[PDB]
């Protein structure tokens, strides 16, 4: 539906239409409550920064929705993709990868270095 | 070919010297038995369970030590942990009152003739009116006599107001690294060679640096960082006479030091709410305080440092020391902090010897004093409260202070003699070999791209 | 700057008293402590008084000798009484280490010239 | 393989350039001492991390670790050789050797930057 | 060269020539000037990201000029082309359309979101 | 007029007697206490 | 001449000037300030 | 309290009464002794 975090119990396919409904609600904006909302806003904003950088490692730039390589290894799941992206809730997906999310961070990493020496090669050979 | 083009990189490994500022970096302990600590690590972060170190190679970084911030920084960081240590306890001010004071001669031993007093005065009890007659026990050192059974007065009470030493906390030094923030990295040099100011090609970068002890000493280092190889030394000018020479020792000296009396510590409340901790009541005979070295490994460890020591002032020179000639109490005396009592030593037994070009023990009489001026700006006495029960220490004692004495003209009468000051050469001896560099990612460098439209 | 300069040397009777005095800038007499000197002809140099930062204390190596200061005023007053016959040199000022270290024997830097006391 | 912060600090500009990510990444790690003072160094590298993405953005850049640009070298910053610049010398050499003119660099950059878009523009809006 | 709100009262045709001079002093930069200090960078900082965050979603994020969809509804402003460009200055432009940037806010939001899904589609089709 | 977004199809599983705000709000109010406490009367001459 | 509301008696009329006017004044008198003791610590000084 | 008492060494008709040649009780750095100080307090400082 509409509202921030209103689609949490709707399904994959149909959750991937309020991403900038999601998105939008990361950066709302001496003395007991002057620190600790300092050190809260703070907080906030180091963690989305964070988070902005880690896409933008990975050849991204324009946050929601991103294509990339690194194809997935039937190991972290084995199953229809209609199944996957008709019936699951995003919050049982993530259960799923829960522990395989390391190494994907460190592959499209490393995908993303070896597209931009591709690049890189190919506009210094011409 | 031609269309040599600038282009632009980012998070390339080019570092700038820059200052900044550091924080806390502790072993846990899971920090749950614990009876709080004057350096408060429960606001320190936590240090990292395996902490990384990138040696780094083609790479000579120029190092210096004596312009170094860090040392200031710290300086700066550990007054304020003291002085916020202690404002939330007692702050005694009702104990200027005039003390009357006798001996004490409850089997005596002649060494310490005088010294502990016996002092009794009136004191306001828990009612502001009611008066009670107590006494307790006052070193000699912490009364002075007004009115020249005589009448006494503490040292510190025309000058300032002593808040005692608070009972919970404890000034037991624990390890603490000092880590730089993002986009900062802390440079560590691993060149045994390294003396100071000179560039050390082998400085590898770590995440911060390793556990180091904020200990308060003076003319005599304890719990240093050991340097292999051989003794080194290290100055900013080895030929100006009022320049520290921080010694630092290869071979740990075991020292021992103990207080062979009980101390029946007697809290007695002055006011509402606050109670002051007091001395009283000896059990056993009272000895002074005494410090233990070996004379086997001093005098192997002074010929070291000479041996060293006369490469920059020639191998036919005479190298003599000195006891420390005059000063405050807290520079011609060791100013040991031992298990909340600190001590103040006669490190005298020790450098007293003259070397030319060709199972024992030594034993330092210690004062113990209570009423102490650390962090010496005027105004901030604190008053340590007695420790009950015989109490022990052991160093290693890896450092020294000898400033030089010179000024006779050329001549071979060099002679070496303890002593501190300022408070910084403890930890220039263990922040020497590290410098912060602020990480600069943006550089442009030239290539044959064309940037396609 | 940091030079001193001294003033009050002369001739005295013996038995009476001197108001011995130094002044001194250069931006950096915060770091540095003054203390005095004394020379005598075919003798060593000696101290005479070492007014200690950080403690506020006058230590001197006799108890005639006393040091003093006033104020913010860059100024420092060695007093001196019931003076006796050994007591003829060259009295400087100089300046010694934060707190005051080992004097009586050191050489310190930035020093004065030197009055005369007869 | 030669990982760790600044690993290739010393290597030459060849081999520093394929590890730039290392160097970037962990820019962003993570009233009594210990606590205003950790946040103050908190909020400095944030301060210092977004000053260098808005340099890289407001020129026509911010794909990640290389960015090729306009605006060609003037060659009187450094009268040396390709070859010899990008494998005969290390990074931090580079540094104090262009060191004096990047202001102007800077500024010829984001001009270029600014240039490229007007035409775009220019080029988009007729058709 | 015209300095940082140099060309404020400029016509916006050239007011539209000096956007990166503007746009590069966005982020310069206990007792009184100290947790306040902090404050007022903490705050400058969170206005930049709020900033950069809807230069993002909306689509975009090389800043400056940006092409983009939402074809200019007639009933914001009906007036010519040229007169908005040549005799206009960006402050009277703001005070026409004050109430009328909000809704643009979301069909910005909208046009962006449908056309990743287009490109989502087009690129996992082939 | 504050939002409250109903969200179905979701369950999640709750718990009162580890939640982290009953212990802040409890630290706050007693640090809320100690700073309304400071600026005024601290009478110790009551004692006689 | 400005004032928030000129045509009103409780508000006030900060003049400005254009040339300024040079007033000096002293306090003839040596005031030896002597220093005396509030308790421990604690100095108070007083004219003398 | 102040035993004050009004100056008289060599004043002028203008400035009569104002300073007040004040004699008062305090505290010395010991805690337990009163001394007797004497200070030079104006008139516009000091109440009957
Ligand atoms: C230099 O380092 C040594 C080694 O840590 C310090 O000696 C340590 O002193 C403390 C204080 O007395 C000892 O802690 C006490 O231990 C006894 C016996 O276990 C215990 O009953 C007390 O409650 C307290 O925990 C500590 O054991 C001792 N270290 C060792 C290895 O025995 C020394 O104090 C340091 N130097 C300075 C100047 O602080
Ligand atoms: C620090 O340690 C030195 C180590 O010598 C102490 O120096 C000695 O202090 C005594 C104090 O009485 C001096 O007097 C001597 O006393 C004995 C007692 O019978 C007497 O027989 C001697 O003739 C002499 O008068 C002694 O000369 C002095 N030096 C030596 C080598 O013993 C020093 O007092 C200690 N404390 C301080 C604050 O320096
Ligand atoms: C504690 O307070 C009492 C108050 O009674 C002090 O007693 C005085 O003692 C001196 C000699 O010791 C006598 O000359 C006075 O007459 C006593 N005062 C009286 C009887 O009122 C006692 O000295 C105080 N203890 C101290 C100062 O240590
Ligand atoms: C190290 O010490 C030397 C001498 O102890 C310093 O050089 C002296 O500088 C003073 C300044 O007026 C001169 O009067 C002396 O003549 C100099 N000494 C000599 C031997 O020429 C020097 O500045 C100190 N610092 C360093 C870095 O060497
Ligand atoms: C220190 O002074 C106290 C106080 O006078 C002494 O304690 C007294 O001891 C005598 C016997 O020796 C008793 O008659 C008194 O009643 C005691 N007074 C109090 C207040 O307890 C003490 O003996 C002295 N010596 C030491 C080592 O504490
Ligand atoms: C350093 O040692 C000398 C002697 O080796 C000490 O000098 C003695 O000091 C005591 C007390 O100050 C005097 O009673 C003696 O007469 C002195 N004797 C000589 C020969 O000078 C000196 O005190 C020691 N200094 C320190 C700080 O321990
Ligand atoms: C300071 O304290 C003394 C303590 O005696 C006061 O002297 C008494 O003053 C009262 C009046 O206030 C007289 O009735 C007494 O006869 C005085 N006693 C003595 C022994 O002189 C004095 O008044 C206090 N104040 C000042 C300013 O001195
Ligand atoms: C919950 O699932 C049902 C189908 O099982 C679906 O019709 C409904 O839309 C879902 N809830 C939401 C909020 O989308
Ligand atoms: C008592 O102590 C004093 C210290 O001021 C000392 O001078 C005196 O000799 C001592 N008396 C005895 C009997 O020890
Ligand atoms: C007061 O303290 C000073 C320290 O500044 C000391 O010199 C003096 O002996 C003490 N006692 C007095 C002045 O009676
Ligand atoms: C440290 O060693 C270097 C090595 O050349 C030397 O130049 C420098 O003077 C030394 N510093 C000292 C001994 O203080
Ligand atoms: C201190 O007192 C305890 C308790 O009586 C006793 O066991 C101990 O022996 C005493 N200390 C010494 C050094 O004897
Ligand atoms: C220090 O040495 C003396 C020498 O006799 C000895 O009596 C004492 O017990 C020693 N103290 C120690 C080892 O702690
Ligand atoms: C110090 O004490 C320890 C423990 O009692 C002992 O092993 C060591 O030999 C002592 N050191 C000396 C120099 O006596
Ligand atoms: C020990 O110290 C003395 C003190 O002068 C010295 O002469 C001697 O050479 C040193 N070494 C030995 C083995 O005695
Ligand atoms: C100091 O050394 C001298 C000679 O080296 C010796 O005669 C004297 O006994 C020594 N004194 C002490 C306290 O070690
Ligand atoms: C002291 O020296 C010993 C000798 O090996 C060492 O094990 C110890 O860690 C050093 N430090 C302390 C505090 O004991
Ligand atoms: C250090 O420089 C030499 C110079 O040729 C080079 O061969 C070596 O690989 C370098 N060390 C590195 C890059 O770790
Ligand atoms: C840039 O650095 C200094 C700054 O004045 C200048 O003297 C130097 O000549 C310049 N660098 C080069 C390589 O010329
Ligand atoms: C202001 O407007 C006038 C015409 O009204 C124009 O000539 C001038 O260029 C404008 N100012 C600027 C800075 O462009
Ligand atoms: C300032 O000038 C304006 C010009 O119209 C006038 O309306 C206003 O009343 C004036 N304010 C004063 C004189 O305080
Ligand atoms: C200014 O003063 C006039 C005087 O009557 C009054 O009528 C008017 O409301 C005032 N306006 C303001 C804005 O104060
Ligand atoms: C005030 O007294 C000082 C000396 O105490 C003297 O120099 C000065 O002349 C006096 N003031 C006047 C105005 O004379
Ligand atoms: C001092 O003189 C003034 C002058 O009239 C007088 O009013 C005042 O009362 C006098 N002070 C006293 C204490 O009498």
């Amino acid at each position: 539906f509409l509202g921030f975090l209103g689609a949490a119990g709707s399904t994959m396919g149909a959750a991937s239409m309020t991403l900038t409904v999601q998105a939008r609600n990361l950066l709302s904006g001496l003395t007991v409550w002057g620190i600790k909302q300092l050190q809260a806003r703070v907080l906030a904003v180091e963690r989305y920064l964070r988070d902005q950088q880690l896409l933008g490692i990975w050849g991204c730039s324009g946050k929601l929705i991103c294509c990339t390589n690194v194809p997935w290894n039937s190991s972290w799941s084995n199953r229809n993709l209609s199944e996957i992206w008709d019936n699951m809730t995003w919050l049982q997906w993530d259960k799923e990868i829960s522990n395989y999310t390391q190494i994907i961070y460190g592959l499209l990493e490393e995908s993303q270095n070896q597209q931009e020496k591709n690049e890189q090669d190919l506009l210094a050979l011409d | 070919a031609e269309n040599l083009w600038v282009t632009v990189y980012y998070g390339v490994p080019v570092w700038k010297d820059a200052e900044t500022t550091l924080f806390c970096a502790s072993d846990a302990k899971a920090y749950e038995t614990e009876k709080h600590n004057v350096w408060a690590t429960h606001a320190c972060v936590p240090t990292d369970p395996n902490p990384q170190e990138i040696h780094l190679e083609n790479v000579t970084e120029e190092f210096n030590m004596w312009k170094n911030n860090m040392v200031e920084q710290m300086h700066t960081d550990i007054i304020s942990l003291w002085d916020q240590s202690l404002k939330p306890c007692v702050k005694l001010t009702p104990l200027c009152v005039t003390l009357q004071c006798t001996n004490v001669t409850n089997n005596i031993t002649d060494d310490m003739r005088g010294e502990l007093k016996n002092c009794s005065f009136n004191m306001t009890t828990e009612l502001r009116d009611k008066k009670q007659k107590v006494y307790s026990l006052f070193y000699r050192l912490d009364v002075v006599q007004i009115n020249e059974n005589k009448e006494y007065r503490l040292i510190n009470c025309n000058t300032s107001a002593c808040t005692q030493a608070c009972p919970k906390v404890s000034f037991e030094p624990i390890p603490i690294h000092y880590c730089a923030p993002a986009g900062f990295a802390i440079l560590k040099c691993k060149d045994k060679k390294f003396n100071g100011t000179g560039p050390c090609p082998s400085v590898s970068t770590v995440q911060c640096t390793h556990g180091i002890k904020p200990v308060v000493s003076t003319q005599l280092l304890l719990n240093g960082s050991l340097a292999e190889e051989e003794v080194m030394i290290r100055s900013e000018n080895i030929t100006n006479n009022a320049k520290n020479i921080l010694v630092q020792f290869n071979t740990p000296v075991q020292i021992n030091c103990t207080r062979p009396n009980n101390n029946t510590r007697k809290s007695i409340r002055i006011g509402p709410g606050q109670a002051f901790y007091a001395t009283g009541d000896i059990i056993g005979d009272i000895r002074q305080a005494h410090c233990n070295v070996s004379k086997a490994t001093w005098n192997e460890t002074l010929g070291k440092v000479v041996k060293q020591l006369r490469k920059h002032f020639g191998n036919n020179t005479i190298i003599r020391f000195a006891n420390s000639s005059g000063g405050d109490l807290e520079v011609t005396t060791h100013s040991f902090n031992c298990g909340g009592e600190f001590f103040y030593c006669n490190t005298s037994g020790l450098f007293n010897s003259t070397w030319i070009s060709n199972n024992d023990s030594i034993t330092l009489p210690c004062r113990i004093k209570q009423i102490i001026n650390m962090w010496q700006r005027i105004g901030q006495c604190m008053y340590a409260p007695p420790i009950q029960g015989v109490i022990r220490c052991v160093s290693n004692i890896t450092g020294l202070i000898l400033t030089r004495d010179g000024g006779s003209t050329n001549s071979t009468t060099e002679t070496f003699r303890p002593g501190g000051g300022d408070m910084r050469d403890n930890w220039r001896s263990e922040l020497y070999k590290y410098k912060v560099v602020k990480i600069e990612p943006l550089g442009v460098a030239p290539t044959r791209c064309k940037r396609r439209v | 700057q940091v030079q001193l300069q001294e003033s009050g040397g002369g001739l005295v009777q013996p038995g009476g008293s001197l108001r011995l005095s130094c002044v001194a800038s250069g931006f950096d007499l915060e770091n540095y402590s003054i203390g005095w000197f004394r020379q005598a002809p075919g003798k060593a140099r000696e101290g005479v008084a070492c007014l200690s930062k950080n403690s506020g204390i006058g230590h001197s190596v006799k108890g005639r000798f006393t040091i003093s200061r006033d104020g913010d005023s860059n100024t420092w007053f060695l007093q001196m009484g019931a003076l006796e016959a050994e007591d003829t040199a060259v009295y400087t000022c100089a300046t010694y280490n934060r707190a005051c270290a080992n004097y009586v024997t050191i050489w310190p830097e930035f020093r004065g010239q030197g009055t005369q006391v007869t």
